[PDB]
């Protein structure tokens, strides 16, 4: 009979993996501060990981990699890219992106308008984003007057990034769209890819001449509900699916989802674990951590993937909670408290 | 040539004290009944060696070591052991009845009527010192002897000897050996009164070296015997610099200028390595790279904790054996490049290397092998003070409800002693805090 | 050398607590003449715990027989051990307590309590160190309750820094003697709240039903109820009575089971309980799921019904100490919604080699349960079913006593069950 | 990869590496605790005997 406690009531996800543990009748709840469990579904903030491992006779299980933060922060993971050699700073998947501290605070200002200027007076596109991790706040603009203004007026640390001018739009529409990959990392760290996938597109058409509007360029879910016109049009919940996906691109391009895209993806969330492997692994620890990840794509309209940002906590598709929550249980819970496919995961093999 | 005195409260201390001065006697070639016949010297000579045992006439070489127990049973064992030649009686202190696991009756109600006999046998041993450099304190948290007599002792010692340093060797309390509810109590108030008294403190975690008993020496369940035998290892090679020639290391006072940069945070973290099962059929012997590259495990640590997210304030690195200083460099230069190591910026990042060419000698029938080289690395991490917040947590689930708090306030110490106490150590996870996370 | 005194007092006190010599005096090897004659040192090694070294090499029992009529203690005497009590440590009157606490504590109690007093503070002169002192009674009586409160009132206050634990006899009505046991009960209950740091609760109504459906004895007797306590007295003093380092003496072992001065009432409990299928080997699993069972717990009270403030196992015998530890540590993890989460680590082991004879191993429970008010629930709602009608009180009243001090009495066991009723949530 | 005060004797030898530059009580006050609690001990017993007087 194995022991669980839930620290986290807001998480959409592992409140479906609470219900089916119990559905188990093999795994019991316990109140959210009786340290004698084996697994932890843990706060996001302040995770108690140091009292984690100290029970004698428990085997315990946290799902949340301490370390993490660094790869699911804007300003975090800009600094991983441009300081891991593993990814160096000319780095081809990522934007080229620089870390900007509000002047009433290292900080990549100058750095930032030495690039900005070789663009203006190289007549490339000079379009930025300026965003960070503490909006719902986000400010598109060509000029840098604007963005460093804006960063000024808030108090946070933010990020300016290259804006892709030439994103791939899907038809009829010519909207924008993001890609979402749900990645999970067992205590053995093996990287497993959900073969499910979804495509937060944008209901309205992309248009170039005005950043003004925000409701055509950026596709979250919550935006698109909320200022867009069009929601729901094109398909259900702007969210289509690898299959439909995977059928445009062959009948209008003439190529497979998997060869365009997801080899690019699958290249890239490789790249992004293994480099922080050694710090967060918990191969030889008292206790064993597993997580969640949902990774953030881009497409240019010459089939390249560009990663935005990482997520520690993400949410899933309406659709795809029951397959995707039973799977966490597969490879992830059970392999370490076992129970008394064709997986549908897509495991990325590499060196430990 | 600067002595050293040793004080061992409890019967952790007491016994980890047996276990070390046993240890001590086989790396100096000292035999049980105090002769050494290398020692050429009779009577007398101010060797590295003498900073822990003194010299009579007939060639005895006795350690500057006093033994104190609120109880007799564990002393006696010292009285009767294998070395019972070595300590006189003026040594061990026995009481008739303990703490009964109560800091409050440490400290006050027996402390009080005993703390004057103890001074006054230190004050013996005092006297035979030259130049006395400072003490070590042997004890646990979790005993009422040795959490509320060592921060008695330790506030007067720092009254009858100003200038001199002190350094703990204090036992972390760990369920898995432990029948007292109430250790959590005992640390919190022990850390408190004794903080501003101890310049070093070595906290060895018991689930660390019960853990490391049972994965490295197949000890399905390991005894305080084995415990004790495998943390006088370490004790072993943290004091074997004031025991033998050398640069590094040479005096206490060494120990705070090379480890503790800000006072308060005076918890270096120990790690060792390797340990090796003596029943083991034969084991393939371990490089320079692979035993350094081990002090970066958390399984080999004497606190379980994740320096990876810690940083480092100072770093030392003591070997032992078949070790030059050329194979040291090419290690640490490896693990740079591997390994998560996060200095403070108002610290270098570097270490201090210090090499005895004797390998580590194993008590004859032990549970340890012999190797041919071992190292132990002291390293102050904010990583450490993941314990604090383990220790401080169960102390604030007992105390939220005052559960056994009547019995400290019935040995006459004050309900607000507690809170007191508590916030002293918010303000310690807090120093931590500000020290390593951004 | 920590030493114990004990007492007994009472027709109850008194054949329990000769079973109670009988079963360790096997165990450490002293034949009924005081002489040792065992083959391991592990018994003389804490042997003056409870025994007094003579001349001749002899052995004493450190034991006090009080009563204040001479049969039951006429039958100690010339019992099996009988001969190796002191003669002098007999104490006894002619009056008889007639099941009345009143004349056990004020009036009969008082006019003997000075001359047991002078053979306590005798015993207690000759110890190196006295640990404290241990009264075995029944409440439920009027000497072993009137007097036993009566002395442990006087030994506290001339030994007020000395541990005061006892083994006290619960009154049911299922194994009644007088109908007047809830009121000796309730007034005990109250000295004992107030004056001892240990008791362990023994219901008779316990001992009965173990003996009736668990040890399949078609007509138990007082002697069948007594062989489980000696048992069980046996077991819970394995820490004070062989090498260890758990719990090792008694002021160590209140510390770790006492968070409140005043809930210190302790469920015991017994494992293996066989009906004579008794030759098969018990394994540890079977120990533990036993030892943990209420049907094996000695209160008469469900665990299930309130949670564990601190708990003490003692396992006996040769066995795994590693598989003790996994069997221990698997209850807790089974049932962790029992225990309190506000005290960290609250259930202890200890492991002795020794077991008890008969059996290959063995365990006691030690138990400081919240679910003990009901027990205190029982005998508050009889005590008033009772005093509500003023029933039986003449025999109380003719002695000295006012109807004032019954309603004190009541009142201070109602708070003991709501100070129990707090910490269950 | 800087080695600096290398230390060298018949018994060992000891050095540094550096891989990268930074960026009470008195007596009288004692023996006050300690009488202090001694006192609310003694206070304590008093009326527990006082208790046990009544
Ligand atoms: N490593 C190690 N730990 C020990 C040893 N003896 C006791 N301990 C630990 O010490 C803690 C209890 O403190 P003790 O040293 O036994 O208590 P004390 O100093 O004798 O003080 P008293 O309460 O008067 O008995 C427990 O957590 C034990 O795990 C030992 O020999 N080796
Ligand atoms: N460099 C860039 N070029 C083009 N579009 C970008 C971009 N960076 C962000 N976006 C747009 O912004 C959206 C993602 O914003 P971002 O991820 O930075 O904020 P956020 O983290 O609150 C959304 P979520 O966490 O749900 O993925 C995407 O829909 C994308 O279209
Ligand atoms: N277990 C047990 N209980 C007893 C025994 N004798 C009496 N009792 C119980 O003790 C209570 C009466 O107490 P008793 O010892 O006769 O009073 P006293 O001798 O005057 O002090 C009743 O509730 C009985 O059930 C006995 O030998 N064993
Ligand atoms: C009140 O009597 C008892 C209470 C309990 C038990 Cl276990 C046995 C007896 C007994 O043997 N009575 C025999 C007598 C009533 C004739
Ligand atoms: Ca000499
Ligand atoms: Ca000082
Ligand atoms: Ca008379
Ligand atoms: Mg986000
Ligand atoms: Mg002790
Ligand atoms: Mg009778």
């Amino acid at each position: 009979m194995y022991t669980f406690v839930v620290r986290d009531e807001n998480s959409s996800v592992y409140a479906e993996v609470s219900r089916l543990l119990l559905a188990t009748g093999q795994w019991k709840r316990l109140r959210k501060d009786n340290p004698r469990f084996n697994l932890m579904l843990g706060e996001r903030n302040r995770l108690p990981f140091g009292r984690l491992g100290h029970e004698p006779g428990l085997v315990q299980l946290v799902n949340y990699y301490r370390g993490a933060d660094k790869l699911c922060r804007k300003a975090s993971l800009v600094k991983l890219i441009k300081t891991s050699p593993e990814l160096s700073e000319s780095c081809t998947w990522f934007p080229e992106s620089y870390v900007i501290y509000p002047t009433n605070l290292t900080d990549e200002r100058e750095v930032f308008l030495a690039a900005y200027n070789r663009r203006r007076e190289g007549r490339e596109g000079n379009v930025w984003i300026a965003k960070s991790s503490a909006g719902a706040g986000i400010l598109i603009s060509s000029e840098a007057s604007e963005l460093l203004d804006f960063i000024d007026e808030q108090g946070q640390v933010h990020v300016i990034q290259k804006y892709l001018e030439k994103p791939l739009l899907l038809e009829p529409g010519h909207r924008k769209f993001d890609i979402r990959s749900w990645v999970l990392v067992d205590h053995l760290y093996n990287i497993y890819l959900y073969r499910e996938g979804v495509l937060r597109t944008s209901s309205e058409p992309y248009n170039s001449a005005n950043f003004q509007d925000k409701t055509c360029h950026l596709t979250n879910h919550c935006i698109q509900k909320e200022y867009s016109k069009n929601y729901g049009r094109y398909e259900e919940g702007n969210e289509m699916f690898f299959e439909e996906f995977n059928q445009y691109l062959m009948d209008a391009l003439n190529t497979t989802l998997e060869n365009s895209i997801l080899l690019q993806i699958k290249h890239i969330i490789r790249s992004c674990l293994m480099c922080i492997e050694p710090a967060i692994s918990t191969k030889h620890l008292h206790y064993q951590s597993f997580q969640l990840f949902g990774f953030d794509f881009m497409v240019d309209e010459e089939l390249k993937v560009w990663l935005i940002e990482v997520n520690g906590a993400p949410a899933c598709a309406q659709k795809l909670y029951a397959e995707l929550c039973q799977g966490i249980v597969d490879v992830a819970i059970s392999s370490v408290f076992p129970l008394a496919p064709t997986s549908i995961f897509i495991k990325l093999h590499h060196h430990h | 040539m600067r002595e050293c005195i040793s004080i061992h409260v409890g019967q952790a201390g007491v016994q980890i004290g047996n276990a070390c001065w046993e240890l001590y006697c086989l790396e100096h070639g000292i035999q049980p009944d105090g002769q050494m016949p290398s020692d050429k010297t009779i009577g007398g000579g101010d060797d590295s060696f003498n900073t822990f045992f003194s010299e009579t006439g007939a060639g005895k070489h006795v350690p500057r070591a006093v033994f104190v127990d609120l109880e007799p049973t564990v002393i006696d064992e010292v009285r009767t052991g294998t070395y019972r030649q070595l300590f006189h009686p003026e040594q061990l202190i026995t009481g008739k009845e303990d703490a009964a696991n109560n800091y409050a009756r440490g400290h006050y109600t027996i402390g009080k009527e005993i703390i004057d006999l103890v001074l006054d046998r230190i004050r013996k041993l005092a006297d035979q010192c030259t130049g006395l450099q400072g003490f070590l304190v042997f004890h646990s948290f979790g005993g009422g002897t040795g959490s509320g007599f060592t921060s008695l002792l330790m506030e007067r010692l720092s009254v009858d000897y100003g200038k001199k340093s002190k350094l703990e060797f204090s036992i972390y309390p760990a369920p898995q050996v432990s029948t007292a509810v109430v250790e959590p109590y005992n640390s919190i108030l022990t850390t408190h009164t004794t903080l501003e008294h101890s310049d070093c403190a070595f906290m060895v975690d018991n689930e660390a070296i019960y853990d490391i008993c049972r994965r490295n020496l197949d000890i399905e369940r390991p005894t305080y015997t084995n415990l004790n035998r495998l943390i006088s290892q370490i004790v072993s090679s943290i004091t074997a610099s004031l025991r033998f020639d050398g640069a590094l290391n040479v005096d206490l006072t060494e120990f705070q200028t090379n480890l503790v940069p800000y006072p308060r945070i005076h918890f270096p973290l120990a790690t060792y390595a390797p340990v090796i099962s003596a029943e083991k059929a034969y084991h393939e012997q371990l490089s320079v790279a692979e035993i350094t590259n081990a002090c970066f495990e958390p399984a080999n640590q004497m606190v379980k904790c994740d320096p990876r997210h810690g940083k480092y304030m100072a770093c030392c690195l003591l070997y032992r054996g078949d070790v030059v200083p050329k194979d040291v460099n090419a290690a640490i230069a490896t693990i740079k490049t591997k390994r998560s190591i996060q200095f403070v910026d108002w610290c270098p990042t570097g270490f201090k290397v210090g090499i005895n060419y004797q390998p580590p000698t194993v008590v004859p029938g032990g549970d340890l092998a012999k190797v041919q080289r071992a190292v132990c690395m002291l390293s102050n991490t904010t990583a450490i003070a993941e314990a604090w917040a383990r220790l401080d947590h169960k102390f604030d689930l007992m105390y939220a409800k005052r559960a056994f708090v009547h019995w400290y306030v019935g040995e006459g110490m004050e309900e607000g002693e507690f809170s007191e106490a508590r916030e002293d150590m918010a303000a310690l996870e807090k120093d931590y805090e500000e020290v390593g996370v951004d | 050398m920590r030493e114990i005194v004990h007492i007994q007092a009472g027709q109850c006190g008194n054949q329990i607590g000769a079973k109670f010599w009988e079963v360790i005096s096997d165990e450490h090897g002293i034949d009924p003449t005081g002489s040792y004659h065992g083959d391991s040192d592990l018994q003389l090694e804490r042997i003056n715990v409870y025994y007094n070294e003579a001349t001749g090499n002899k052995y004493v029992p450190r034991a006090i027989l009080v009563d204040l009529e001479p049969g039951t203690m006429d039958s100690v005497r010339s019992g099996p051990f009988g001969q190796i009590f002191r003669p002098d440590n007999f104490v006894f009157g002619q009056s008889g307590a007639g099941n009345n606490w009143a004349k056990g504590h004020y009036t009969e109690g008082a006019e003997l309590v000075d001359s047991v007093l002078d053979v306590v503070r005798k015993e207690s002169e000759s110890c190196d160190c006295l640990q404290g002192f241990q009264l075995t009674h029944s409440l439920g009586g009027g000497t072993g309750s009137g007097m036993g409160t009566l002395l442990i009132s006087k030994i506290r206050e001339e030994y007020p820094d000395r541990i005061m634990n006892t083994f006290s006899v619960m009154p049911s009505p299922k194994v009644s003697d007088t109908v007047v046991e809830p009121y000796n009960a309730t007034l005990s209950v109250h000295q004992l709240v107030e004056n001892t740091d240990e008791t362990y609760c023994i219901d008779n109504e316990a001992l009965y039903d173990i003996c009736f459906r668990t040890l399949k004895l078609t007509t138990p007797t007082y002697g069948d109820l007594n062989h489980l306590v000696s048992a069980t007295m046996s077991g819970v003093t394995t820490c004070l009575r062989f090498p260890g380092q758990l719990n090792a003496d008694l002021r160590k072992l209140a510390v770790n089971m006492v968070p409140f001065p005043r809930l210190h009432f302790f469920m015991p409990g017994f494992a293996p309980l066989t009906s004579r299928q008794q030759y098969r080997a018990l394994t540890v699993p079977e120990l533990t799921q036993q030892m943990f069972d209420s049907k094996n717990m000695m209160a008469a009270c469900d665990p299930r019904h309130g949670r564990y403030l601190t708990v003490a196992a003692i396992f006996r015998g040769r066995m795994s100490m590693k598989e003790v530890d996994e069997q221990m540590l698997n209850v807790q993890n089974k049932n962790s919604s029992y225990f309190v989460e506000w005290i960290p680590n609250n259930v202890k082991t200890a492991v002795c080699d020794i077991p008890p004879r008969g059996l290959k191993m063995s365990a006691t429970f030690i138990g400081n349960s919240t679910a003990i008010q009901e027990l205190f629930k029982r005998i508050s709602e009889q005590f008033t079913a009772m005093f509500r009608r003023k029933a039986f009180l003449h025999w109380y009243t003719g002695e000295g006593m006012d109807e004032m001090e019954f309603t004190e009495a009541e009142s201070n066991m109602n708070d003991l069950v709501s100070e129990y009723q707090q910490y269950q949530d | 990869m800087e080695v600096i005060e290398l230390n060298k004797c018949t018994s060992g030898q000891s050095f540094e590496v550096i891989l990268k530059p930074p960026s009470d009580p008195s007596l009288e006050e004692i023996q006050k605790k300690l009488e202090a609690a001694e006192e609310r001990r003694k206070y304590q017993e008093a009326e527990l005997l006082k208790h046990l007087a009544e």
